[PDB]
RNA sequence: AGUAGAAACAAGGGUGUAUUUUCCCCUCUUU
RNA sequence: GGGGAAAAUA
């Protein structure tokens, strides 16, 4: 049937219906009544509608404003926005239902009805299904019976006759071809809309092989389950698995907890990317020089006040490296920086001469040349990436001092925080002076001033980096600070020369050569310095208590390497401030709510309560509220400084321990069901950090604390 | 107003004077 | 002394002081090469865990597949994937009869979502696999790239836009016996680089021709990328996820709508709640349970945690599960809701990148792509290598291993969250027939469960009970992870329970900082940061002044805008110095114009703009807010709309360049669509508020859109004559165009 | 007339008229999005290491006929651009300084207009009556609260369907406004919104911003109204309750 | 060498899924 | 309606 619809009605309303039938998921194959009944319907809207004009006087014509605009076959919005513009414009009522014509010429709109049974019947429902006095209806048949709302047929006696003769050779061709009857029998279900979806085909093969064992095709599951009903399978089923198959909970006693098993081997070494309780500065005062903001000029000024520099040479070499490179690197640095200063206009930033030191400290050319596949099929010899584990390092006793040295009290005020609106809520002056106490314990705690050293490290490298792509480019280790006095101080810990930072993956890695300045004698703990390559560059002549006292003074030199994702944290090393200072305040509220007011006073001045911080040889220590604060400042800015898959392995298998014990000393009787399996978890990620390995040797101390 | 104290507090080998 | 921060804990409860133990400070680890070795890692732990099953031969695919299920029940306590169909109904069974017409309602919602839900609906996703191309692109271009390939041959169903239509799409296209696709090729040319005269190799990419036979379109269509889980916290040890093409994406879309409605009828089921709502449900649970316990009764919580529960939830059972939920519904809804598992169940996940191999001897390094692994000599790769290789060479053809059992990481989160919810059900006292009982929470494999029984030995029962019934099902508890308590204290994904949920301030720490959209948004988004952290995650009123200071401070350093009033030096200074000497009212001036900070407690709320309006001096305020700024965009009614956004609103410098790469010929099409889409939003005003829907032809739309307010805008009278006439013609003359 | 005649000279050419035949008005969808080319991941970091660049905001050509070159210390403002389609401009915030410090002035704008809510959220800040302090043991109570009171009479979906028929008038669609309420508020919105200059979707957003409730789980202790939760940050402890009276009725 | 860790960078295509919760924003587009 | 950022699990 649908190949007589396609040869007999115009190509132009062929697919106009088609397009209408297909916006609801129907196929015009299978379902072609419906698609002969839409096509006969927009074929009568078209011919009512067409040989239709306005004239400009306003009355119709026949042969321009056309009479009559047609709102059925387009898309439910199209027909929809038109319906709205012409009811918002002409002030008529909307219509509930989408109409099919619209008349200008009386402004109402117009329902074009064809069917196939008795006229009444159509009308009387078509009238109930809109329900309005304002749309007129007009139904068509095939048999020559027309029907109007109150018999107003507005179109011409022409043009009716006109679509009653089409009507009626349609209905004719009908009959010829032996189908009128199913066409005038399928009427009743043509509103409804059928959904489809048939598994067929490679599908149906799919759906067979996706069954368990005992079934064969999709419909014999779909049968089994569909007539399933419970009868005392799982019982059935436990009752026949074995008893072997438990979860035995293992009472988690006091006499249960074991201490954490350090791995075994070298010492572990420093990894930082600067030194931390070694490093030393020289420092400026009050800066009000030429420059005052240029790292290279600070440098220049700071380097010209300390007099003593001497031939370098190496004292404590590094095994592996070639300690040469790194004594013609410093070198260079020397000579670059006096060039510079012989210059009288010095630039911002400097380039670094590509020289063979440069070249093998910074690793260039170190990278094999990367050749796609399909032009490295002859080569024999090929062998995969290394993919080693890392190899194990004891614990050494360095870590814990440098931990020890990161929560101590400085002189020097290390961050000025920036001003914020005035306060006039009573809650508002609580928190000023609560923040205030909190300042001033953590702006003179050294983890701020590694806070601050790392910071503008990493957005120094950064920005380098990205500015200067192929360029070996100096950068001033510089930090800025406030004595006792409250005079602002500059600060150079050494330089950095940054190599090459083509960075493209988030784990790229730009290599760099560190040059630290310090007073620590390299051989009092060698292992802390595998990987460094130590100079003795001057002697400082330091102003003792006693007096003054010549002391060497040493160039720590090594190449280390960062990435972006590493540069980009190390810039946001200052959010470890908060991590302490909510905790802290978290506290401190804990215990006011118990007491009905803020002991902030109390905790910081009078220091009445301790909380146990530190391990003494007597036995465990307290602290107050500001060492507890600092010492928690101390342990972010290590986690930041020492960050690695095995820190965050750790304290996620290590929390579970934590909250076991806190449950088995809340007299909670915890209970665990793989204790061995958690503790073989915990020191699968004690490999050779350092800071995990005292994390863990903490946690030991902590148990071993608190079993009694 | 506030000057943190350390109960637990040469030549600061950190931070040095070596001004002549 | 020898600072011990841990030792804190002696004092202070852990849970209390929790927060320290999280180190969200650092860098998070990151994958630096290929995913291989763990999509091959994952691919041998789910056939190892599900060995003993059946092994057949796909009569399509042709590859090995693993049936477990109905298999040898377990013998020990290590995982086990051979769950059994008849308990697993019969869990369902008791679901629906503890919430009875659950299934129903939901079946009825997911019609409607069916019904009336469009294809674009799948734009939504992130990176998609593309069998078109065969890499990861953006679910945009994924689903166009699908869309023009049917259309090329010929499965022009989905122009409905309806999403049920695409899928018959889908459904035709697995039957066709070859396609017609448009795939990416390269031309590399050595050229010498004028900055480094060195040689490189330059690529083109363009577009050309390329048949697949009736096999390797269904490997495709069937195949799920996988790649490198990336800044994942808490794990030593990486692993790998997936992401699957679009012609998986619709049914699982719609079977996830079927699990949230499912789940949505549950109080024990930890979705699609969450934040705040899931906390309150996890007190509710714990409170309730709590209350009914009789004052002899002994109550115990279990914090557990599922091992491996990705690779040990069967696709079979996913079917199984969707087979009994529409039961008594049109065979077309189970049909389209039961095709995800069937596809699931044939999946095949592509091994991904490959792996790099370097000749020392030759100084050479290359990228060997995962469809050369299964033709390359077993010497090349190391240990470990080498056993992945050996034991997951009977799976691979065309570069992709077959993988039957498992759900691919979390594919079907919703449904697996309802099999454990049925599992937690599956303990109330009429279904146990014993004085224990337990109850609780699951969310994905997570989960809480409190037993109450008479005595100890009740207790060890109930979890004994709970454990082989899980196992039963195909759920393995991992006893390392999870511990039981006395009830009162627990913990359920990362939200620690101590007679009340314990704030945890050390997660949110990575949304401090600035956001880096822009000056006005960065503020916005720290200030409104600090405030909901306040609201929620117990943030002090000290802690957030020096919060907002910090932010403040980063903020001015990266924008260059501090302020005016100071010594400092930068490219921006001179230009803020010479605003602030031209303003009066010092407090007006924006922090991003050098103006100083009055944020606090009290107006984290309000906007800067808003909040600084009022000081501002009405010459700068004029120039800020101006109509015409330039750095904002304008849309026209050559008048254009007055602008109102502050000129602090501008759109920064995105680069999108490949090194060594240039796809001009692919961007044009870009181009081509933007401009189509822009002049159609002109035509048409609310196609940006809200996404428009037909099936008509954006130039059908459009002459028909123009014709029609020519018409209406001559009745109202606002053109005369000749405009109507040329309009007509214009419009005429665009149409005969269109159809010649 | 302009927009007919753009569409006449788009369909001119082959792959347009391809691209504007082939392409229905739902898959306008899937090619708005269609996007090729790399994606930045972390914003914050690209932000961070761009500004420091010369030029990293980018402008519409017609900046180059009111934005100097430079200024008067010669500090560049704008740069040509070579990798545009002639319709950008590399702008660096020296402009941005520039234009606020001596563009052009109007004592017309939108943004109290636009934004009323914001400036009625100042409003109540500023007359509010601050209490005291108490330290009590606070117990919060996690339950559905809102975030914007939106209108009483107005739910979510009726207040969206007003909003499409102020804005958008002729593409409401089937939906019929029913209520009472929404013909006033739709009848008042267009009184107030005749010959706005404002664009048709900001317009739009504004009176969601307006009319829309939009509610959140929060953990509450008590108050409960609008008025009372958006300051909830500041009235309200794990430990401190402060008494407020925001100066709202 | 160094970074780093089950696999890579150390230049010559730049890899980031599903579900849920919260926050912000309103328009990108040619070496 | 859409797009970005943070977190959790998979
Ligand atoms: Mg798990
Ligand atoms: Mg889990």
């Amino acid at each position: 049937m649908e190949d007589f619809v396609r040869q007999c009605f115009n190509p132009m309303i062929v697919e106009l219906a088609e397009k209408a039938m297909k916006e609801y998921g129907e196929d015009p194959k299978i379902e072609t009544n419906k698609f002969a009944s839409i096509c006969t319907h927009l074929e009568v809207c078209f011919m009512y509608s067409d040989f239709h004009f306005i004239d400009e006087r306003g009355e119709s014509t026949i042969i321009l404003k056309h009479r009559f605009e047609i709102i059925e076959g387009r898309d439910r919005t199209m027909a929809w926005t038109v319906v709205n513009s012409i009811c918002n414009t002409t002030g008529v009522e909307k219509p509930k239902f989408l109409p099919d014509l619209y008349d200008y010429k009386e402004n109402r709109f117009i329902e074009i009805g064809v069917t196939r049974r008795e006229v009444h019947i159509y009308y009387l429902e078509k009238a109930n299904k809109i329900k309005s006095e304002k749309t007129h209806i007009h139904i068509f048949s095939f048999t020559g019976e027309e029907m109007a709302t109150k018999a107003d047929y507005t179109l011409d006696e022409e043009s009716r006759a006109r679509i009653k003769t089409r009507l009626f050779t349609i209905r004719q061709e009908m009959a010829s071809r032996g189908l009128w009857d199913s066409f005038r029998q399928s009427e009743r279900g043509e509103e409804t809309i059928e959904e489809r979806f048939e598994i067929t085909g490679t599908m149906r093969r799919l759906a067979d092989q996706s069954l368990p064992p005992n079934f064969s095709s999709l419909e014999n599951f779909r049968a089994y389950v569909d007539g399933f009903e419970p009868n005392g399978c799982i019982e059935g089923k436990l009752s026949q698995m074995s008893k072997e198959v438990n979860a035995r909970i293992e009472p988690f006693l006091r006499t249960t907890p074991r201490p954490l098993r350090l791995p075994d081997g070298p010492p572990c070494s420093q990894r930082s990317k600067f030194l931390l309780m070694d490093a030393l500065k020289l420092s400026i005062e009050d800066p009000s020089h030429e420059g005052e903001g240029i790292p290279l000029y600070d440098a220049i000024k700071c380097m010209k006040t300390f007099f003593g520099w001497k031939e370098p040479n190496i004292i404590k070499p590094h095994e592996k490296g070639i300690n040469p490179n790194y004594l013609l690197t410093w070198k260079q640095v020397l000579a670059e920086l006096q060039d510079i200063k012989n210059e009288e206009k010095i630039p911002r930033t400097k380039n670094m001469k590509k020289t063979s030191q440069l070249k093998w400290a910074l690793g260039e050319n170190m990278a094999p040349e990367k050749v796609d596949f399909e032009d490295c099929k002859d080569v024999n010899d090929l062998k995969q990436y290394d993919s080693d584990e890392p190899e194990p390092r004891s614990l050494a006793c360095w870590i814990q001092s440098e931990f020890n040295k990161a929560c101590e009290l400085t002189d020097s005020s290390w961050v000025e925080l920036d001003e914020i609106g005035e306060d006039v809520a009573p809650i508002e002056h609580i928190a000023s002076m609560r923040r205030n106490y909190f300042t001033a314990e953590v702006s003179h705690c050294r983890a701020t001033e590694y806070i601050m050293k790392g910071v503008y490290i990493n957005t120094a490298l950064l920005n380098a980096s990205c500015a200067a792509m192929d360029d070996f480019q100096l950068i001033p280790m510089i930090s800025k600070c406030i004595t006792k006095e409250g005079r602002r101080k500059t600060n150079l810990y050494g330089f950095i020369i940054k190599g090459r930072s083509h960075l493209r993956n988030d784990t790229d890695v730009v290599n760099f050569v560190s040059m630290e300045f310090s007073l620590t004698d390299p051989r009092l703990e060698p292992h802390k310095w595998e990987k460094y390559c130590v100079l003795e560059i001057g002697d400082m002549l330091l102003r003792t208590a006693v007096g003054q006292v010549s002391r060497p003074m040493f160039l720590y030199v090594r190449t280390n390497g960062t990435s972006k994702i590493k540069m980009k944290w190390g810039m946001e090393m200052r959010r470890c401030l908060l991590q302490s200072l909510q905790q802290i305040e978290s506290m401190i509220e804990a215990e006011s709510s118990v007491k009905e007011k803020d002991l902030t006073k109390e905790f910081f001045e009078n220091k009445s309560e301790t909380w146990p911080i530190g391990e003494s040889p007597k036995g465990v220590e307290e602290g107050s509220i500001g060492k507890v604060c600092r010492t928690l400042l101390a342990k972010s800015v290590f986690n930041s400084l020492y960050a690695s898959p095995q820190l965050e392995g750790f304290s996620a298998e290590s929390r579970k321990l934590l909250l076991i014990v806190q449950a088995l000393r809340d007299n909670l009787e915890p209970g665990t069901f793989d204790l061995e399996g958690l503790y073989e978890a915990i020191e699968e990620c004690l490999i050779n950090d350092p800071w995990v390995l005292l994390n863990a040797s903490w946690f030991n101390s902590f148990l071993t604390h608190a079993l009694r | 107003s506030y000057s943190p104290t350390s109960p637990s507090y040469s030549y600061s080998p950190t931070s040095p004077s070596y001004s002549p | 002394m020898d600072v011990n921060p841990t030792l804190l804990f002696l004092k202070v409860p852990v849970q209390n002081a929790i927060s320290t133990t999280f180190p969200y400070t650092g860098d998070p680890p990151y994958s630096h090469g290929t995913g291989t070795g763990y999509t091959m890692d994952t691919v041998n732990r789910t056939h190892k865990y599900s060995e003993k099953g059946k092994w057949t031969t796909n009569t399509e695919t042709g590859a090995p597949q693993l049936n477990p299920i109905d298999g040898p029940l377990p013998e020990d306590n290590e995982p086990s994937g051979y769950a059994q169909t008849d308990c697993v109904l019969e869990a369902m069974a008791f679901l629906e009869e503890s919430h009875p017409g659950i299934f129903e309602n939901s079946c009825l919602e997911t019609m409607e979502i069916v019904q009336q839900t469009r294809v674009d609906k799948l734009t939504q996703g992130r990176q998609t696999y593309d069998w078109t191309l065969n890499r990861n692109q953006p679910a945009a271009t994924a689903l166009a790239n699908t869309i023009e390939v049917f259309r090329s041959n010929g499965l022009t169903a989905n122009e409905s836009g309806r999403l049920i239509d695409f899928l018959k799409d889908v459904m035709d296209s697995m039957d066709k016996e070859e396609m017609e696709i448009t795939t990416h090729f390269q031309r590399k040319r050595r050229v010498r680089d004028n900055m480094t005269k060195k040689m490189v190799t330059q690529r083109t990419i363009g577009k050309k021709k390329q048949r697949l036979n009736k096999r390797s379109y269904l490997i495709r269509a069937l195949t799920l990328n996988t790649m490198t889980k990336d800044a994942e916290r808490g794990k030593l040890k990486r692993r790998a996820i997936a992401t699957p093409g679009m012609q998986i994406r619709g049914f699982v879309y719609f079977v996830e709508a079927l699990a949230r409605s499912i789940c949505e009828k549950l109080e024990q089921s930890g979705l699609p709640v969450g934040g705040n709502e899931k906390k309150a449900k996890l007190a509710n649970v714990v409170r309730k349970m709590m209350t009914n316990s009789q004052d002899t009764e002994l109550s115990f919580t279990i914090t557990g945690d599922n091992t491996k529960w990705n690779e040990n939830q069967n696709p079979r059972m996913f079917l199984a599960m969707i087979t009994y939920i529409t039961r008594n519904q049109p065979e077309w809804f189970r049909n389209v809701l039961s095709i995800a598992p069937i596809m699931f169940s044939n999946k095949m996940a592509r091994l991904g990148k490959g792996y790099m191999f370097e000749s020392k001897s030759m100084k050479l390094r290359t990228q060997v792509p995962a469809e050369m692994l299964a033709n390359i000599d077993l010497k090349y790769f190391n240990k470990s290598t080498r056993e992945k290789i050996e034991k997951i060479r009977p799976l691979l053809i065309d570069g992709t291993a077959s993988l039957s059992p498992g759900m691919m990481m979390g594919m079907f989160n919703m449904l697996s969250t309802v099999l454990g919810v049925s599992i937690l059900n599956l303990g109330q006292k009429k279904y146990t027939k014993t004085t224990y009982w337990w109850d609780g929470l699951q969310s994905s494999d997570d989960f809480a469960l409190i037993v109450n029984a008479p005595n100890h030995e009740g207790i060890q029962a109930g979890v004994d009970r709970f454990y082989r019934t899980c196992k039963l099902v195909g759920i393995n508890m991992s006893k390392k992870k999870s511990y039981i308590n006395r009830t009162g204290t627990f913990e359920f994904t990362s939200f620690f329970y101590r007679y009340g949920f314990v704030a945890n301030f050390s997660m949110e720490l990575p949304s401090f900082g600035v956001s880096g959209i822009n000056e006005s948004a960065d503020m916005s988004v720290g200030v409104t940061v600090i405030k909901n952290n306040m609201i929620n995650n117990d943030l002090g009123p000290a802690t957030a002044q020096m919060a907002l200071q910090l932010f403040i401070k980063d903020y001015r350093y990266t924008y260059r805008c501090h302020r005016g009033d100071t010594q400092i030096q930068t490219r921006r200074a001179f230009e803020l110095g010479k605003l602030w000497e031209q303003t009066r009212s010092k407090a007006g001036l924006l922090v991003s114009d050098g103006g100083p900070n009055l944020y606090n407690i009290r107006n984290l709320h309000i906007p800067e703009v808003c909040l600084k309006w009022e000081l501002m001096d009405e010459d700068y305020q004029g120039r800020l807010c101006n109509p015409m700024n330039p750095f904002v965009s304008h849309k026209e009614i050559s008048m254009e709309y007055d602008a109102v956004a502050t000129t602090h609103s501008w759109i920064p410098k995105r680069n999108r360049s490949i090194l060594n790469t240039s796809q001009r010929g692919i961007l044009e099409d870009e181009q081509m669509y933007q401009k189509c889409c822009n002049l159609f939003e002109k035509f048409f005003p609310s196609s940006s508020y809200r996404r428009p829907v037909g099936i008509s032809s954006m130039v059908e739309a459009m002459v028909s859109r123009a014709r029609i307010d020519a018409r209406i805008d001559f009745e109202s009278g606002r053109i005369k004559k000749e405009e109507f006439a040329e309009i007509m013609k214009i419009c005429s003359t665009i149409e005969e165009l269109r159809r010649q | 007339m302009e927009r007919i005649k753009e569409l006449r000279d788009l369909m001119s050419q082959s792959r347009t008229r391809e691209i504007l035949t082939k392409t229905t008005v739902d898959h306008m969808a899937i090619i708005k999005k269609y996007t090729s080319g790399r994606q930045e991941k972390n914003p914050a970091l690209r932000m961070k290491w761009m500004m420091a660049m010369k030029y990293p905001i980018t402008a519409d050509k017609r900046i180059m006929e009111m934005i100097p070159e430079r200024n008067e210390q010669r500090q560049t403002l704008w740069s040509k651009t070579n990798d545009a389609g002639s319709d950008r401009v590399m702008v660096s915030p020296l402009a941005v300084t520039w234009w606020n410090r001596n563009g052009p002035t109007t004592s017309t704008v939108h943004y109290p207009k636009v934004y009323k809510t914001y400036f009625e959220k100042v409003e109540r800040l500023k007359h509010g009556t601050f209490g005291p302090v108490h330290f009590r043991n606070q117990v919060k109570i996690r339950r559905r609260v809102d975030i914007n009171p939106g209108h009483a009479d107005l739910s979510a979906k009726e207040a969206q369907d007003v909003i499409m028929e102020v804005v958008f008038p002729n593409e409401v669609g089937a939906r019929i406004l029913t209520s009472e309420s929404q013909l006033t508020i739709t009848k008042e919105k267009k009184k107030e919104l005749q010959d706005c200059k404002i664009a048709p979707l900001m317009v739009a957003y504004m009176l969601e911003r307006e009319l829309v409730r939009k509610t959140r789980f929060l953990p509450v202790a008590g108050g409960t109204s609008s008025v009372y939760i958006e300051v909830l940050h500041l009235t309200q402890g794990t430990c401190w309750e402060q008494m407020y009276t925001p100066g709202g009725e």
